[PDB]
């Protein structure tokens, strides 16, 4: 927010992005350049920074839905050895908001998984597992 | 002050004393009952001052009053168990021990142990005090000691046991009491005797030792501890058992690598595997396979064994093809070797004699067949210099190489007899050090009768006394101290003080090493010698014959003999070098004798500035620790020339077959320092090949098997190659200079082949790290500092032992070395 | 010489060429805080034997918290009157980093004639300057006034029969290691106001300077009430300046009224 | 057998060196001029204008040195040095011309050890704590006996136990002990408190508290008095508010130190509490920290004891008796008791009286009691 | 007896080396050379031939190339009897000579103090087989840790990625330091434990940059397995609130992500990362493209117990015989690290009743003692 007054420090960040605004915002046409800016505490961030000649077409990325988690873990499956016989679709329904690179973590994991014993097959369950009394 | 429940109870115990006058109802049994009540309770409680004790002084004599009074019955005993306590914490230095302890025998539940502490002392103190009499009170020591030793072992002090037991001379009485649990803490301290108080006296210890391992039937370390004896009587015996297959394959092996040459024909089981072990045959191919494992067959041209891109007369030919026959030891050096063979051969000049043809033999040590077929192949002919190189090179090949063929022996007693003064030093040179250790008696009568060189030169009679002392090995051969007589007699005024003179005693200490006590006898002829001679050399005669000792009479006689100052410094260097060739085995006093040595060389003549690098190589041979290498370092780039050569080649003895970094740098470093030195370079470049030995797969070591094994043949060489170096400006820079091969021969591994049953390189992962000295310790110490797991092709190094793993497998020793056996028998995985 | 008279901190000479040393170069109203102070400080000074039988050391540190005009003055002033013994005063901040490295040895000097005049009277006026509770950073390794709080600690422990009055005007800022046993032990505060003792720091402060009679110096102290100490210097001298303004040397209850006036 | 080792060897050292030493002695010659040119040589070997200070050390005869102007030159050191020395950050000696390190010289530390080791043998001793003796006992057994028989330990298996807290409510002779430890152990003491290591800024709380750890192991094997903790992090909270945070990083890096991945020498830690329910449960952890002891309220006789002992240097009255005192079955720590004393004979001293008298201990009891 | 022959022959030496000293003479006051002679003075032509200083070469600008170099002076130079041009690098230390200024040799980087000594080249005393109660996880340890490194060969026919990052997690005491250790010591590769609190400095600015210069020095060596300590200290939840201005901690756990799997590849370097609370961990950290493998540590069962009770009395001294399989039963719900003040209770037991022996009579108050406290 730039006005915020606690210590030290802070004063230098916002002199840094004092400089980012100005380096695209002053007098001159950067006509040969192209920012773009990675972020995920969307909320927070300088009203100014925000956009409009600084940084515009803020792309979003959402939550991958069932097919993108089935088409995530397809890719990363591509160069695994896996068997004729996959559920890829109902994996990705077990996803059960499983967005973030944990796709990737849990092909590794299987890889790791199936070589315990040396094969090339999915069991499907021992997937979830390695996804991750009272009733039931 | 004192608090009013401790005044009350001295209060009721001294009441009891003085009532106690005489024998009557309370006074006798149950007022001496409530005083051993309070004994257990002392016993029981804290070693914080008890209170009955430190009260009752006067008490005490006054319980000998009544002692002296009562007359004898149920009393005289239970009595004495308060005297003997009061005795303890005040008096009564061994008449308390004798009555109080001839009652109440052993049980000593109501004292603790501090108790039976203090008795062990004081029986053991007895008998040392009490010399060769007193039977009928030694009688009761002998009951003493029963009721003592088990006790011991059952509690923990199975240290102070061992105590007891050597300081009463009851080296054969735990025979007895001995454990399943406790054998290996016993046969650990009895080992760990570098006093050795009895040995010298006799072999006592090593006796009880023995007897408890053949109870046992832990065939390798018994056989270890039969060869630690010097009696092949003694280790036939123990290998005799052969009960088990794996067992007796494993201490052949242990026979084979020590090179003690076992004796039987097709009579016994497993007797072609066990004679095939022993002579080592397979050696040779298992030293290639594990090169072959991490592939390091490839020949290095001299400069890059050196660095000479980081900036050829006889000398730097001749020791270039020295730096590659030690750097490439029995690799095969073939294309390299050829090449190397035409340039030395075309450089062949002055020097440039046999010497590079037994490198040639060095590169093919070991390698009977590879050797054999290139000499055979490509040697001979004319140049008697050459035919003289491939005699000296079937000795290197042969060289602790043991086979009924002798395809050594043959040809060197062939042409033992030519004419040619130098070729035929060569010929008994090679035929000495092929079987070096074989002790045989073959060689030694085809040798012996040629030892008179009048006919030839001293320096031939000197080399042809090293190969009888190589083959004797400390037998004491009488025939070789009278072949040695003989050469006395045909002695000269001059000769002995010309050069090699030192060979002849040399060659008398092979014969009589470390003997003992007939050391004496050796001085005895020592005396008989009186040659129109300067000592010395008799000092070195003496030296030789005695060594292997851990205590410093010896060290002192010469220390001192050595310290009359000699304003002759030789005998000083022989001085010297015989205290290191007594200092050789425990830790902290080889440290110190390098003190000494260093306390030597900084005040001392420059003789003894020139002896004291070749002291320090002896002591740290092949273990290059940074203090020693600064300071041989430093005393290498003296101005004495002299000085100068024995600290670079003791510095690369040091580092010999270590390949370390630093090392190597500071030797780089030193060799550009010394550009316009020839023989300086020269030394350097053996010292880089000493450095570089085998690439660091062989090392020649005197101890073995974890310090505790002595290298018979090993010690011969080094001491051979020492002695020469006594005088490097003379003996080496000159004419002989194949003492280097002899030293060849004397080499050795350090490896730890894991090859199972039927020789099947079995594979293992290993835990290597320094070793911690298990004795003393708590528990079962971590034998490995720093935990390096890398499978069984392993080196090992000077001072690191080996763990295996947790069960995988159950070695047949564990002094895990060399070839061994791993049973693949796992209790439960 | 061989150093035979330098101290390790001295100017001297050194060639340009081949350095080489040569040639050495050379160099009212407070009579509660007045009774608690007379006890504590003499009493042990007087009568040492008034521990023996107590078995029990003479107490060696007293610290004086008071505001900032009122107090640390006064009763100085009456301790150093009131008392035959040496009354050394090295008030403020004399040992700030003004002069540092021989800070330690004006400690020593402090030290040696404390001794030398012994019993003696280290008067110590605000401490806070100097004497700041030992906190953030340095805590033992900074050579600053933290280092000269050490060896002054150090030094302190033992005193036999010199006694320490520190000083200072707020009592927050504190320090642990000096205020344990064996160092600066027992401490007292000052109040503020008070209207005899306004009405004589007034006069003592008035004193240098051309007053004039017919004046009445108690009805201006109590004009001015809400009035702190060197306050009462400060108007003092607007009284002064009020006094060159009217063009004449008659200070004047006149002069004073307006000073009052203008300083509340 | 290992006496005999023991004894046979250092024999041999005694008869050697001795003997051959004094035979040179006696031809003392060779010795003294050789070393005179010796040190003649050094001194030859530049000694001009010269410093270096050590910023790292490459191997054997090569390092940088770095001067005040920043000349960080590389050079070749001249093995006249003592080497082994030349630990980095070292004040070396470097030659005007060549800067060849000939020589290093700090002879200077930081004073943080004479700031924090005041009085290493205070005045009270085991004598000066009255009662106690069971946690006497036990904190013997967990201290000095380890360090004083460095022998029972090492002969039956097991390390002595680390970390000892202390804990009892506000006055019970923690310091006390601690110090009369200090006093009768040879060890250099350390004495550390609650309220200074809380520093201002992040990151110099815990980088004062491993500097402090890296003290004790140096400079002696000794005990480290860690007072209060509880007003630092108190367990391991929420961690939200960005002062508690960085307090609960400074303990972690406490516990680190208290025992870590790599090691830890023979240096033991003393731990005073007021308060033990609300310490950290995992700080405490069986592993690191052990008999914990409780110093409780001291008793009727446990007072009388402390009466005395204090009193010991108090010539008390005739008539004066130390028994109204101990009548008081309420909250009376032994510093408690110190101030009852202290109050009794400054009462004394005020109304005059050389003598203290009962009325005044009385007197002294009502005004030391606070509630 | 013993005792006093002891402290006899201790005289005798003390005494000994006190008369060598005396007599000999041996010191070195301010500087010295004790080891005799020492003579340099070929040491000192070369220094002179030598002595070079060092800056940081920036730019190698032409095809004879031109090296231009940093320091208190700045300067363009280039050419040496050095090769490898640059030694095909850049940002180098380049030490180079005076006296013209063209002759130089290479140098490492420098690092400072902080990460120097937090190598950590030591080798911890502990080996696999002395654990006990964790079969499970440390099995999934050595596979992650060593089937990568050792004979992984058959780890990438499988065309299966290789796990990188394991998060060692569970209640305060559970062997995840010991096995850490073990780990290290068995291990043969760049091995680099870190401390949180060493990362914790004045203002911001510090952790970044010991970060980047650890990391890099990483990558430099051939395979690192970094051994992250004190994690709950380094970086925790990201939100702000009031820290506004301790934002410092979370700043520099960013850079640690970054370098962990940035817009770069992060190389050959396996993290262990030690924690007990494994939920205020940011989640971006906990990502498992950073973490592959999180290892959970739970209390001991019987049989665990039981091992590490004979692990722990490995030590001598002990009783001939003990039930150990009953020591843990009459010890539920006890930590391994209960197991060893356990032990350690039963031998102080042992000294406190004189006895060399620890009986399970011994072991048996201990486990008394430490259950009631
Ligand atoms: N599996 C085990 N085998 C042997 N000893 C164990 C085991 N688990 C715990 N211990 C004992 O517990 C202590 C190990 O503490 P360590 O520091 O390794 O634990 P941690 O799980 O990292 O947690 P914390 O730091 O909270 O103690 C030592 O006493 C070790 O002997
Ligand atoms: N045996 C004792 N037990 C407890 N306190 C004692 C003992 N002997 C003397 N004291 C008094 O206790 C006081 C110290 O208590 P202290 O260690 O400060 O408690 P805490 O550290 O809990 O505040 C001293 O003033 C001392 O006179
Ligand atoms: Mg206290
Ligand atoms: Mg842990």
């Amino acid at each position: 927010k730039r006005f915020d007054s606690e210590k030290a420090g802070d004063r230098e960040v916002q002199r840094t992005m004092l400089e980012l605004l100005n380096q695209l915002d002053g007098f001159q046409p950067n006509t040969q350049v192209k920012v773009i800016a990675a972020t995920n505490r969307v909320d927070i961030l300088d009203p100014a920074l925000l956009r409009s000649g600084r940084l515009d077409r803020k792309i979003e990325f959402p939550m991958p839905n069932e097919e993108a988690r089935a088409r995530i873990m397809q890719i990363h499956s591509r160069k695994m050895n896996v068997s004729p016989d996959v559920n890829y679709e109902e994996l990705a329904r077990c996803t059960d908001d499983f967005n973030g690179a944990q796709c990737k973590a849990v092909c590794v994991e299987a890889g790791m998984i199936a070589l315990r014993r040396g094969a090339t097959e999915l069991t499907h369950e021992d997937y979830m597992e390695g996804i991750l009394q009272y009733y039931a | 002050e004192l608090s009013e429940e401790d005044k009350q109870l001295q209060d009721e115990l001294e009441m009891l004393v003085e009532r106690l006058g005489e024998k009557d109802t309370s006074l006798y049994r149950p007022a001496l009952e409530e005083l051993r009540r309070q004994i257990r309770s002392s016993t029981t409680s804290m070693t914080s001052v008890p209170k009955p004790l430190k009260f009752l002084r006067p008490h005490y004599g006054k319980l000998k009053e009544i002692y002296e009074n009562m007359a004898p019955g149920e009393n005289k005993r239970f009595a004495a168990d308060i005297i003997s306590v009061l005795a303890m914490t005040m008096s009564g230095e061994r008449e308390c021990l004798k009555y109080r302890l001839v009652g109440s025998q052993e049980e000593l539940a109501s004292w603790g142990h501090e108790y039976v502490r203090h008795l062990a002392g004081e029986v053991a103190k007895e008998w040392q005090e009490l010399d060769d009499a007193e039977k009928v009170q030694r009688e009761p020591l002998l009951t003493l000691v029963k009721e003592i030793v088990p006790y011991n072992m059952a509690h923990n002090a199975e240290h102070e046991a061992c105590d007891l037991l050597m300081e009463i001379e009851q080296v054969d009485m735990l025979e007895k009491d001995i454990d399943e649990n406790a054998y290996a803490k016993v046969c650990l301290y009895l080992t760990s005797c570098v006093n050795y108080v009895p040995e010298p006296e006799n072999s006592a210890l090593l006796r009880c030792a023995l007897g408890v391992f053949r109870k046992f039937s832990r065939f390798p370390e018994a056989l270890r501890l039969a060869l630690m004896l010097n009696d092949m009587e003694l280790v036939e015996d123990i290998f005799t058992s052969c009960k088990d297959v794996v067992v007796q394959k494993q201490m052949a092996f242990m026979l084979g690598r020590h090179g003690v040459f076992l004796e039987l024909s097709e009579d016994v089981e497993e007797y072609e595997d066990l004679t095939e072990i022993m002579s080592n045959v397979q050696l040779n191919s298992n030293f290639l396979a594990l090169a072959r494992e991490l592939d390091i067959m490839e020949p290095k041209v001299p400069d890059d064994i050196y660095k000479t891109h980081l900036e050829d007369s006889a000398r730097m030919n001749l020791a270039s093809s020295f730096v590659n026959g030690f750097v490439n030891a029995a690799f095969g050096q073939d294309k390299l070797l050829t090449d190397d063979g035409n340039k030395w051969l075309y450089k062949n000049k002055d020097h440039g004699m046999l010497s590079a043809a037994a490198s040639l033999g060095m590169i093919l040590l070991w390698d009977v067949d590879g050797g054999l077929t290139q000499i055979d192949k490509y040697l001979y002919s004319s140049e008697d210099y050459i035919k003289s190189g491939a005699l000296l090179a079937c000795g290197i090949v042969n060289s602790g190489v043991r086979n009924e063929c002798d395809p050594a022996l043959a040809l060197l007693s062939d042409y033992v007899l030519h004419n040619s003064n130098t070729m035929r030093l060569g010929s008994i040179f090679g035929l000495g050090l092929a079987y070096a250790g074989s002790n045989r008696e073959d060689v030694l009568t085809l040798l012996l009768p040629v030892m008179g060189d009048s006919k030839s030169s001293m320096e031939v009679a000197g080399v042809t006394a090293l190969a009888c002392g190589m083959i004797a090995v400390g037998s004491c051969n009488g025939d070789v101290t009278s072949t040695i007589l003989q050469t006395i007699m045909e002695k000269s005024e001059t000769e002995l003080k010309d050069t090699y003179a030192r060979w002849l005693p040399l060659g008398l200490g092979l014969n009589h090493l470390g003997k003992g006590e007939a050391i004496e006898a050796i001085l005895a002829a020592l005396e008989v010698v009186s040659e129109p001679f300067r000592s010395f050399a008799n000092t070195l005669v003496d030296v030789c014959a005695y060594a292997g000792s851990g205590n410093v009479l010896k060290v002192q006689q010469l220390l001192h003999i050595c310290s009359e100052h000699f304003d002759m410094g030789a005998h000083q260097g022989v001085a010297v070098l015989g205290i290191a060739l007594i200092a050789m085995g425990e830790e902290i006093g080889a440290e110190m004798a390098l003190r000494t040595f260093g306390h030597l060389l900084r005040y001392g003549e420059p003789t003894l500035r020139r002896a004291v690098p070749l002291a320090l190589a002896l002591i740290s041979v092949s273990n290059p620790r940074l203090n020693i290498l600064d300071t041989l370092s430093k005393f290498s780039h003296d101005a004495d020339p002299e000085v100068s050569y024995n600290s670079i080649f003791a510095m690369g003895m040091v580092g010999s077959g270590t390949n370390n970094a630093r090392l190597a740098a500071m030797l780089r470093q030193l060799a550009q320092y010394h550009a316009k030195d020839p023989n300086n370079l020269f030394m350097v470049r053996l010292a880089q090949g000493l450095t570089h030995l085998g690439k660091g797969t062989l090392t020649l070591c005197p101890y073995h098997s974890d310090r505790q094994l002595m290298s018979q043949v090993a010690v011969a060489g080094l001491l051979t190659v020492l002695v020469s170096f006594l005088d490097v400006r003379n003996i080496i820079l000159g004419k002989s200079h194949y003492v280097l091969y002899g030293l060849v021969a004397a080499m050795q591994p350090r490896m730890l082949v894991t090859f199972d049953e039927e020789l099947r390189p079995l594979p293992v992962s290993v835990r290597v790290g320094q070793a911690v000295d298990v004795v003393g310790q708590a528990g079962k110490p971590k034998t490995i500092t720093g935990f390096q797991t890398h499978t069984t092709p392993v080196l090992l190094a000077h001072g690191e032992r080996a763990e295996l793993a947790t069960e995988e497998f159950l070695p047949v020793t564990p002094i895990l070395e060399g070839f061994v056996i791993l049973r693949k028998n796992p209790n439960y995985d | 010489i061989d150093i035979n008279d330098v101290t390790p901190n001295c100017r001297v000479a050194l060639r340009n060429d081949s350095y080489t040393l040569h040639k050495i170069l050379p160099n009212g109203g407070l009579d509660k805080q007045i009774k608690e102070i007379k006890e504590v400080i003499e009493l042990p000074v007087k009568h040492p034997e008034l521990f023996e039988a107590l078995g029990i050391a003479q107490p060696k540190g007293v610290l004086l918290y008071g505001p900032p005009g009122t107090g640390k003055t006064l009763l100085a002033r009456a301790v150093a009157h009131h008392t035959d013994c040496t009354f050394i005063r090295v008030s403020g901040s004399e040992l700030v980093q003004k002069f540092i490295g021989e800070g330690a040895r004006m400690v020593r000097e402090l030290f040696v004639m404390a001794r030398e005049h012994a019993p003696s009277i280290i008067f110590m006026d605000e401490i806070d300057s100097i004497g700041s509770s030992r906190l953030e950073g340095g805590s033992g390794g900074d050579s600053e006034v933290q280092r000269t709080m050490l060896e002054l600690l150090n030094q302190l422990d033992a005193t036999k029969n010199i006694k320490v009055i520190m000083a200072t005007n707020r009592i927050d800022i504190l320090d642990s290691a000096l205020l344990r046993p064996g160092r600066i032990d027992r401490k007292i505060e000052f109040p503020p106001p008070n209207e005899e003792a306004r009405l004589d720091i007034l006069k003592i402060h008035s004193r240098k300077m051309n007053l004039t009679r017919g004046i009445n110096l108690r009805k201006i102290a109590e004009l001015m009430p809400g009035a702190s100490g060197a306050e009462v210097k400060g108007v003092c001298t607007e009284a002064g300046m009020y006094a060159l303004r009217e063009r004449r040397v008659h200070v004047t209850q006149e002069d004073f009224e307006m000073a009052v006036a203008k300083v509340m | 057998r290992l006496k005999l080792l023991k004894l046979e060897r250092i024999k041999d050292y005694l008869l050697m060196e001795e003997e051959f030493i004094r035979n040179q002695e006696q031809m003392k010659p060779l010795e003294e001029k050789q070393e005179e040119e010796r040190s003649k040589v050094d001194d030859l070997r530049g000694t001009p204008m010269s410093v270096g200070t050590l910023e790292e050390i490459i191997d054997d005869n090569h390092a940088i040195v770095s001067t005040s102007v920043g000349s960080e030159h590389y050079v070749s050191i001249l093995s006249f040095v003592d080497k082994d020395l030349l630990e980095p950050g070292c004040s070396v000696l470097l030659n005007h011309k060549v800067h060849a390190v000939i020589g290093v010289l700090m002879d200077d530390t930081d004073p943080l050890v004479t700031v924090m080791k005041v009085e290493k043998a205070p005045q009270e001793t085991y004598a000066d704590i009255g009662g106690l003796d069971n946690q006497i006992q036990e904190i013997k057994e967990s201290v000095e006996l380890p360090l004083t028989h460095p022998e029972y330990y090492e002969e039956m298996g097991i390390k002595p136990p680390k970390g000892v807290i202390l804990y009892g409510p506000p006055g019970t002779g923690k310091t006390l002990l601690a110090k009369a430890v200090a006093n009768q152990t040879s060890a250099t003491f350390l004495r550390v408190v609650g309220s200074e290591l809380i520093q201002k800024y992040l990151g110099d709380g815990p980088k004062l508290v491993r500097e402090l750890f890296r003290v004790a192991e140096e400079h002696a094997p000794s005990i480290v008095f860690i007072d209060e903790i509880d007003a630092i992090g108190t367990k391991r909270y929420d961690s939200n508010s960005g002062g508690e945070r960085e307090i609960q990083r400074t303990m972690l890096e406490l516990l680190n130190q208290l025992d870590g991945f790599d090691s830890r020498g023979d240096v033991k830690v003393i731990m005073a509490t007021n308060r033990i329910e609300t310490l950290d449960p995992a700080l405490i952890r069986p592993g690191r920290i052990d008999r914990k002891i409780e110093f409780p309220l001291p008793d009727e006789k446990t007072k009388k004891r402390i009466f005395q002992i204090h009193t010991s240097r108090m010539t008390l009255a005739d008539d004066v008796t130390l028994d109204d005192l101990i009548m008081a079955k309420d909250d009376l720590s032994g510093a408690d008791i110190k101030a009852i004393c202290t109050e009794a004979g400054l009462m004394a001293l005020r109304e005059r009286r050389m003598k203290v008298t009962n009325e005044d201990f009385k007197k002294s009891k009502e005004n030391v009691l606070y509630k | 007896t013993y005792s006093r022959q002891i402290k006899q022959v201790e005289d005798d030496i003390q005494q000994l080396l006190k008369k060598i000293n005396e007599l000999t003479g041996i010191k070195e006051s301010d500087t010295g050379l004790a080891p005799p002679a020492l003579w340099d003075l070929a040491a000192d032509k070369q220094t002179l031939q030598s002595e070079q200083p060092l800056q940081v070469a920036r730019c190698t600008k032409i095809i004879k190339y031109i090296i231009n170099v940093k320091q208190f002076a700045k300067f363009v130079v280039d050419l040496s009897d050095q090769v490898a041009p640059t030694d095909i690098e850049e940002g180098m230390r380049v030490g180079v000579d005076r006296n013209k200024y063209q002759i130089h040799i290479p140098l490492p980087p420098k690092i400072d103090p902080t990460v120097t000594m937090m190598q950590v080249e030591e080798k911890p005393d502990v080996t696999y087989s002395d654990v006990g109660g964790c079969k499970e996880q440390i099995e999934k340890l050595r596979e992650v840790v060593e089937t990568p490194l050792l004979h992984p060969e058959r780890f990438v026919n499988l065309g299966i990625e290789p796990p990188k990052g394991v998060l060692l997690f569970g209640p305060p005491g559970t062997g995840k330091t010991l096995c850490a250790r073990a780990v290290a010591n068995r291990t043969d590769a760049c091995f680099i434990r870190v401390i949180g609190s060493e990362l914790v400095q004045k203002y911001v600015g510090e952790g970044a940059r010991m970060v980047r210069e650890l990391f890099e020095m990483a990558r430099t060596k051939k395979a690192c397995l970094i051994f992250f300590d004190e994690i709950d200290a380094i970086g925790g939840a990201r939100f702000d609130d009031g820290a506004g201005g301790d934002n410092e901690v979370q700043r520099t756990m960013l850079e640690l992500i970054n370098q962990l799997d940035g817009f770069d590849p992060r190389g050959n370097i396996k993290v262990l990362m030690a924690t007990n609370r494994p939920d205020t961990l940011d989640p971006a950290l906990m990502r498992p493209g950073r973490l592959d493998r999180k290892i959970e540590f739970s209390l001991p069962d019987l049989e665990g117990r039981t091992h590490i009770f004979k692990i722990h009395a490995r030590s001598m001294s002990v009783e001939r015989d003990i039930r150990f399989e009953l020591l843990a039963r009459l010890c539920p719900n006890s930590t391994g690290a209960e197991i060893r003040s356990v032990c350690t209770e039963a031998g102080m037991f042992a000294i406190r009743a004189r006895r060399k022996i620890a009986t399970e009579k011994d072991f048996l108050e201990a486990v008394n003692k430490v259950i009631k406290s």
